[PDB]
C-alpha cells in the first residue's frame, strides 16, 4: 500500500505555470501507476493524465494536451504535474492517485485504470487577485441569530471558529462565494437562546493564513 | 471521446434503507468501470472496479454490475456513512482517456421542515466603507429547494445577490442558506425597505423578512 | 595497452567502439578468457565471472556503436585486463582497483596520529600522496601516516594514487577535536 | 529438385545473406502482427541528452500462430542446397542439388530451444563459427524430437525420460568435439536479459518466460526421478524487443486457457570455457540472436548468381 502526501497549496496568475508534486511512501514505487485528477470548485472529477512508472511514459487528457506533463522521481519516490499556460479555469483542487500494477520490475504489468490511493490534494489558485485579508463585519442578533460577514479576501480558504472553539453547536459556516470583484465572501452564522445576549459574549474568530491575518470580532445586539 | 452519464443528480433516501445508482456509457466500455465515493473536503474513494469487483475495505452492503454501456451500483442499507457524493470513471479506451460521470449526490431523506428565516441590515463599520451587504439567512430546512427574492421598495432585484447553501447537517439532515445583496452606499440610501422573499415547500405562504433603513 | 584506475566501491566504465554506428555482436573477457558479458543480437547476456552481479552494459549506446562494460561496486579483486572482442578485432584495458582507508572512523585528538592505508591490487605498486585542509603533505606507498594531527588537520584530507602515469584521487573526511585549555 | 552431377560447393551457413532476409521479413511481419501498447527504442546519437522514442497505440488481442514460409529463388538468384546429412555448415559439401524453393520454415522466435525445426536426417548434429570460440553459439540439431507442453496457467511440461535420453546424446556429440576423455555438464543460464536467461517463446500472442534450470541441471560421462519435468513459467507483458534495443508492452491474456505443444527440435548452447586444467566443459542454454534461429533451417541452403 502506499501513501500519497502532496505539496502544498498554490495560488498563481493566469499565464503563469505551476509544478505541484506528490510523495509516495510504503510500498515499491515502480509497481505503481500515478494518475493526476482535479476538480474545480462545485465541480466533478477530470482525469488529466497517467504515468506508467516503470516505463516513465505518459499519456495526458486531449483538452490539455501540449500544457500538462507528468514526470517521476524514481530517486525521491515523487510524482509531479506541471501545468503550463495557466487559466483562471484551472482552479481547482489537484489530487495525485495511484494503484498498484504488479511486478512491474518482473515485467508482469495489468495496467489498470482504476485509483485506488489518492493524495489529500492540493488546492491551485489561478487569478489576477491579489492576496489579502478579510473584513470582518458583524451579523448582528426563544432563538436568535447571530454572525459575521467575511468579506474581500483573497485566495480560498478562510476558517472561522466561535468563542476560539468553546461554540459549536448550531454554528453555520456557509462556503465561500466568488464575487465579480475576484474576491471571496462568506458568513459564519449561529443561532443562540435569545436570553443569552447581553449576558453571553459571542466572538467569531477569522484565520486567513495566505495573507497571515487573524480576526477576532466581537457580535453584540444593536 | 467517451461520455459517462449518471442518474439521477441527486437521490434522496432514507437511513437504512436500499439506493440504486446509474452509470451509462456513450460507447461499450466493456467492464473497465470503477465507482468512487467523495464526502466534501476529501479525496474521492475507491468502491468498486472492474463493474463488480469490491476493493479492499468496502463493506458488502456496496455492489456493483453491469456491463458494456449500463452500470448499477446498489447499496443495500445505507449507513450515516454512505452519505456522499458518486462518481463512475471508464477506463477501457487505449490509448488512455479515461472520463468520469458527473456524478450523483445521495442524500438524507427526512421529513419537509420549513426554514427559520432572518434579515441582517449592514453594519455601521461597513457603511463607513463605502458598501452595504444585506445578509438574508434561511436556517435548518428540508428539502434543499428553496427559492429567495430581494425586493427593494417593492422592486424585484437581480444579479446583485449571491446564495451560498451548506452540506446536510451532520444530525438534524437539514440545510441552511444565505443569500446576500450587495450595493453600493450611495444606492443603499436610494432607498428604504429592504426585504427578502422566501418560498419553501415547508411553508404555506412565501416568508418575508424586512427593515427599515434608518 | 589502455589502463584505466577505479575506486573501490565506485563505478567504473571501460569503453569499447566499433568501426560503424550500428549494433553488432560484441563480447566482454578477461584475462582468463572467462566471459563477462556481451549481446546476443538486442539482449545482454552475462557470463559466469565473479562480476556477474555488478556487471552491465548500456543498451541505448549498442545502436551507436558504443559497448561498454559497466562495473559497479568496484572489489579490489574486479583489478584484471578486460578486452572486448568486436568486429573480428580485441580491444584490451588494464582495470586497477584501489582503496584508501583511514586506520580511525572515530573523531581524533590533535597530537595523535593518523595512518591511510592503500589497498591495492597484486603486482601493482602505486605511489600515493596526500594533502591535509592545511596543507599537510604526507607520500609513501601502501600505508602514510602522519605522527601528530594538528586542529587545523580537522577536514577533508585530498589523496591522490599514481600508478602506469595515470592517477585516481580519494577524498577522506578527519575529524580532529578542539578543546578549551 | 534436381541433383548436380559431380560438383563440389562451398557453404557458409555463418554467411548467409538468405539468413539476414529471413530476419528482415521477420522483423516486417512482427510490426504488422504483434503490436504492443507502447514501445520504447532509445535514441542517443546526439552528444547531450537522449531522446526515447515512445509510440502508443492500438494493441489488439491477436492469436499469434507462426505459418511456413518458402523462399524461392529472388531475381537472377538459383538456390543450391548441401544434402550431406553429417554437414558441419562450413566447407565443401560434394551432394549438392539445385531447388525451386526452400522447404517450408515457421519463423518460431524463441530463445533456448528451438521449436517445431526440421530434424537431422542421421545423428544429432552440432555446429558452430568457431567450437574454440566459448562466445560463439552452438546450434544442436536434434534427429528426435521431444514435446514440451505449456499452459498460460503457468508451466510447461517435458518427459524426463525423452529429455534425458536427448542430454546424452547432445552430450555425446559435445565429447566428440571437445575431447572424449571429458566430463559433459549442462548448467542453467549465467545471466542476462530476463528474455535469454528463461526458455522465451510466444503462446496464443502471450509471451511466456519459462525457467529452465530443471533441462540444464547434470553431468555426463563422469562416474559411471519424476516421469515429468515440470518448468515453471510466468506471461509477462514489458518484454525486451528482440527486433533492435527497445521495450514493448502488451495487455494482460484475455484467455483462460492458453495452451501450447511444441516440438523440440533443437538447441542454441553456449560453452563456458575459459583457462582450465579440468578435464570438463559447462554448457548453458542460449540464443538472443534470432538470425541463429534462421541459421538452424537455412544452413543447408545458399544463393548464387546464375
Ligand atoms: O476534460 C473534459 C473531460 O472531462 C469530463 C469528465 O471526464 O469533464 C470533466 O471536466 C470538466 C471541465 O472541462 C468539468 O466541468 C467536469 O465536471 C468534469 O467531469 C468530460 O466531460 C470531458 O470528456
Ligand atoms: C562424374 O563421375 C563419374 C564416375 O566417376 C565419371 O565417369 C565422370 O567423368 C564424372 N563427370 C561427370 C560430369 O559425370
Ligand atoms: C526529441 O525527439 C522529439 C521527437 O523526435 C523531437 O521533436 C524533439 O525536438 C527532440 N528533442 C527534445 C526537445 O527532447
Ligand atoms: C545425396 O544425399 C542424399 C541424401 O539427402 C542421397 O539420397 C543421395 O544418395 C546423394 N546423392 C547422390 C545421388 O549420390
Ligand atoms: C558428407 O560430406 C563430406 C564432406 O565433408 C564428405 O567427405 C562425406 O563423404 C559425406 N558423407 C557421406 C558419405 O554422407
Ligand atoms: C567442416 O569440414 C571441413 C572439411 O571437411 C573442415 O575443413 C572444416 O574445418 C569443418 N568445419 C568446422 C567448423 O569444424
Ligand atoms: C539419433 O542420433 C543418435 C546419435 O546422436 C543415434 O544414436 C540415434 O540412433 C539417432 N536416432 C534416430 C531415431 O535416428
Ligand atoms: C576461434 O576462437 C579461438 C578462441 O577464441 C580464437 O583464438 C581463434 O582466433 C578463432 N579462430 C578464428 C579463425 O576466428
Ligand atoms: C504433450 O501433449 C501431448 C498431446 O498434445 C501428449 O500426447 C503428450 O504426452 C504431452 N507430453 C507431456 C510430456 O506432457
Ligand atoms: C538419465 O539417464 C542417466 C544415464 O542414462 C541415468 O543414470 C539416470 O538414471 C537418468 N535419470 C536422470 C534424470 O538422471
Ligand atoms: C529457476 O529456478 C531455480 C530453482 O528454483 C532458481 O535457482 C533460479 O534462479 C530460477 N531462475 C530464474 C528465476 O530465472
Ligand atoms: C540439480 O540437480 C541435482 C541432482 O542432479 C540437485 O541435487 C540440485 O539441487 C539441482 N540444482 C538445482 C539448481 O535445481
Ligand atoms: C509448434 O507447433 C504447434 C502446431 O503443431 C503450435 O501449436 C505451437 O504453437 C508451435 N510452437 C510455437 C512456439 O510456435
Ligand atoms: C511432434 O512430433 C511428433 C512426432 O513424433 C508428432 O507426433 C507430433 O504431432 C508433433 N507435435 C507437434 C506439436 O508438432
Amino acid at each position: 500500500e502506499v501513501q500519497l502526501v502532496e505539496s502544498g497549496a498554490e495560488v498563481k496568475k493566469p499565464g503563469s505555470s505551476v509544478k505541484v508534486s506528490c510523495k509516495a511512501s510504503g510500498d515499491t514505487f515502480i509497481r505503481y501507476s500515478f494518475t493526476w485528477v482535479r476538480q474545480a470548485p462545485g465541480q466533478g472529477l477530470e482525469w488529466m493524465g497517467r504515468i506508467i512508472t516503470i516505463l516513465d511514459v505518459a499519456h495526458y487528457a486531449p483538452h490539455l494536451q501540449g500544457r500538462v506533463t507528468i514526470t517521476a522521481d524514481k530517486s525521491t519516490s515523487t510524482v509531479y504535474l506541471e501545468l503550463r499556460n495557466l487559466r483562471s479555469d484551472d482552479t481547482a483542487v489537484y489530487f495525485c492517485a495511484g494503484v498498484y500494477e504488479g511486478e512491474a520490475d518482473e515485467g508482469e504489468y495489468d495496467n489498470n485504470g482504476f485509483l485506488k490511493h489518492w493524495g489529500q490534494g492540493t488546492l491551485v489558485t489561478v487569478s489576477s487577485a491579489s492576496t489579502k485579508g478579510p473584513s470582518v463585519f458583524p451579523l448582528a442578533p426563544g432563538t436568535a441569530a447571530l454572525g459575521c460577514l467575511v468579506k474581500d479576501y483573497f485566495p480560498e480558504p478562510v476558517t472561522v471558529s466561535w468563542n476560539s472553539g468553546a461554540l459549536t453547536s448550531g454554528v453555520h459556516t456557509f462556503p465561500a462565494v466568488l464575487q465579480s470583484s475576484g474576491l471571496y465572501s462568506l458568513s459564519s452564522v449561529v443561532t443562540v437562546p435569545s436570553s443569552s445576549l447581553g449576558t453571553q459574549t459571542y466572538i467569531c474568530n477569522v484565520n486567513h493564513k495566505p495573507s497571515n491575518t487573524k480576526v477576532d470580532k466581537k457580535v453584540e445586539p444593536k | 471521446d467517451i461520455v459517462m452519464t449518471q442518474s439521477p443528480a441527486t437521490l434522496s433516501v432514507s437511513p437504512g434503507e436500499r439506493a440504486t445508482l446509474s452509470c451509462r456509457a456513450s460507447e461499450s466500455v466493456s467492464s473497465d468501470l470503477a465507482w468512487y465515493q467523495q464526502k466534501p473536503g476529501q479525496a474521492p474513494r475507491l468502491l468498486i472496479y472492474g463493474a463488480s469487483t469490491r476493493a479492499t475495505g468496502v463493506p458488502a452492503r456496496f455492489s456493483g454490475s453491469g456491463s458494456g454501456a449500463e452500470f448499477t451500483l446498489t447499496i443495500s442499507s445505507l449507513q450515516s456513512e454512505d452519505f456522499a457524493v458518486y462518481y463512475c470513471q471508464q477506463y477501457n479506451n487505449w490509448p488512455p482517456r479515461y472520463t468520469f460521470g458527473q456524478g450523483t449526490r445521495l442524500e438524507i431523506k427526512r421529513t419537509v421542515a420549513a426554514p427559520s428565516v432572518f434579515i441582517f441590515p449592514p453594519s455601521d463599520e461597513q457603511l463607513k466603507s463605502g458598501t452595504a451587504s444585506v445578509v438574508c439567512l434561511l436556517n435548518n430546512f428540508y428539502p434543499r429547494e428553496a427559492k429567495v427574492q430581494w425586493k427593494v421598495d417593492n422592486a424585484l432585484q437581480s444579479g446583485n445577490s449571491q446564495e451560498s447553501v451548506t452540506e446536510q447537517d451532520s444530525k438534524d439532515s437539514t440545510y441552511s442558506l444565505s443569500s446576500t445583496l450587495t450595493l453600493s452606499k450611495a444606492d443603499y440610501e436610494k432607498h428604504k425597505v429592504y426585504a427578502c422573499e422566501v418560498t419553501h415547500q415547508g411553508l404555506s405562504s412565501p416568508v418575508t423578512k424586512s427593515f427599515n433603513r434608518g | 595497452k589502455k589502463v584505466v584506475l577505479g575506486k573501490k566501491g565506485d563505478t567504473v566504465e571501460l569503453t569499447c567502439t566499433a568501426s560503424q554506428k550500428k549494433s553488432i555482436q560484441f563480447h566482454w573477457k578477461n584475462s582468463n578468457q572467462i566471459k563477462i558479458l556481451g549481446n546476443q543480437g538486442s539482449f545482454l547476456t552475462k557470463g559466469p565471472s565473479k562480476l556477474n552481479d555488478r556487471a552491465d552494459s548500456r543498451r541505448s549506446l549498442w545502436d551507436q556503436g558504443n559497448f561498454p562494460l559497466i562495473i559497479k561496486n568496484l572489489k579490489i579483486e574486479d583489478s584484471d585486463t578486460y578486452i572486448c572482442e568486436v568486429e573480428d578485432q580485441k580491444e584490451e584495458v588494464q582495470l586497477l582497483v584501489f582503496g584508501l582507508t583511514a586506520n580511525s572512523d572515530t573523531h581524533l585528538l590533535q597530537g595523535q596520529s593518523l595512518t591511510l592505508t592503500l589497498e591495492s591490487p597484486p603486482g601493482s605498486s602505486p605511489s600515493v600522496q596526500c594533502r591535509s585542509p592545511r596543507g599537510k603533505n604526507i607520500q609513501g606507498g601502501k600505508t602514510l601516516s602522519v605522527s601528530q594531527l594538528e586542529l587545523q588537520d580537522s577536514g577533508t584530507w585530498t589523496c591522490t594514487v599514481l600508478q602506469n602515469q595515470k592517477k585516481v584521487e580519494f577524498k577522506i573526511d578527519i575529524v580532529v577535536l578542539a578543546f578549551q585549555k | 529438385e534436381v541433383v548436380l552431377v559431380n560438383v563440389t560447393e562451398n557453404f557458409n551457413m555463418w554467411k548467409n545473406d538468405m539468413v539476414e532476409q529471413m530476419h528482415e521479413d521477420i522483423i516486417s511481419l512482427w510490426d504488422q502482427s504483434l503490436k504492443p501498447c507502447v514501445k520504447l527504442t532509445p535514441l542517443c546519437v546526439g552528444a547531450g541528452s537522449c531522446n526515447t522514442s515512445v509510440i502508443t497505440q492500438a494493441c489488439p488481442k491477436v492469436s499469434f500462430e507462426p505459418i511456413p514460409i518458402h523462399y524461392c529463388a529472388p531475381a537472377g538468384f538459383a538456390i543450391l542446397k548441401c544434402n550431406n546429412c553429417t554437414f558441419n555448415g562450413t566447407g565443401p559439401c560434394t551432394n549438392v542439388s539445385t531447388v525451386q524453393c526452400t522447404h517450408g520454415i515457421r519463423p518460431v522466435v524463441s530463445s533456448q530451444l528451438l521449436l517445431n525445426g526440421s530434424l537431422a536426417e542421421c545423428e544429432v548434429v552440432i555446429r558452430s563459427v568457431n567450437f574454440t570460440d566459448n562466445a560463439k553459439t552452438i546450434i544442436v540439431q536434434l534427429n528426435t524430437s521431444v514435446e514440451i507442453n505449456c499452459t498460460g496457467a503457468g508451466h510447461c511440461n517435458i518427459a524426463r525420460a525423452k529429455w534425458n535420453n536427448t542430454l546424452k546424446q547432445i552430450a555425446s556429440k559435445l565429447r566428440e568435439q571437445f575431447g572424449n576423455n571429458k566430463t559433459i555438464i549442462f548448467k542453467q543460464s549465467s545471466g542476462g536479459d530476463p528474455e535469454i536467461v528463461t526458455h522465451w517463446f510466444n503462446c496464443g500472442g502471450e509471451f511466456f518466460y519459462c525457467n529452465s534450470t530443471q533441462l540444464f541441471n547434470s553431468t555426463w560421462f563422469n562416474s559411471t526421478g519424476s516421469d515429468t519435468i515440470t518448468l515453471p513459467c510466468r506471461i509477462k507483458q514489458i518484454i525486451n524487443m528482440w527486433q533492435k534495443v527497445g521495450k514493448a508492452m502488451y495487455a494482460p491474456p484475455i484467455s483462460g486457457q492458453i495452451r501450447c505443444s511444441s516440438n523440440i527440435t533443437g538447441l542454441l548452447l553456449t560453452r563456458d570455457g575459459g583457462n582450465s586444467n579440468n578435464e570438463s566443459e559447462i554448457f548453458r542454454p542460449g540464443g538472443g540472436d534470432m538470425r541463429d534461429n534462421w541459421r538452424s533451417e537455412l544452413y543447408k541452403y545458399k544463393v548464387v548468381k546464375i
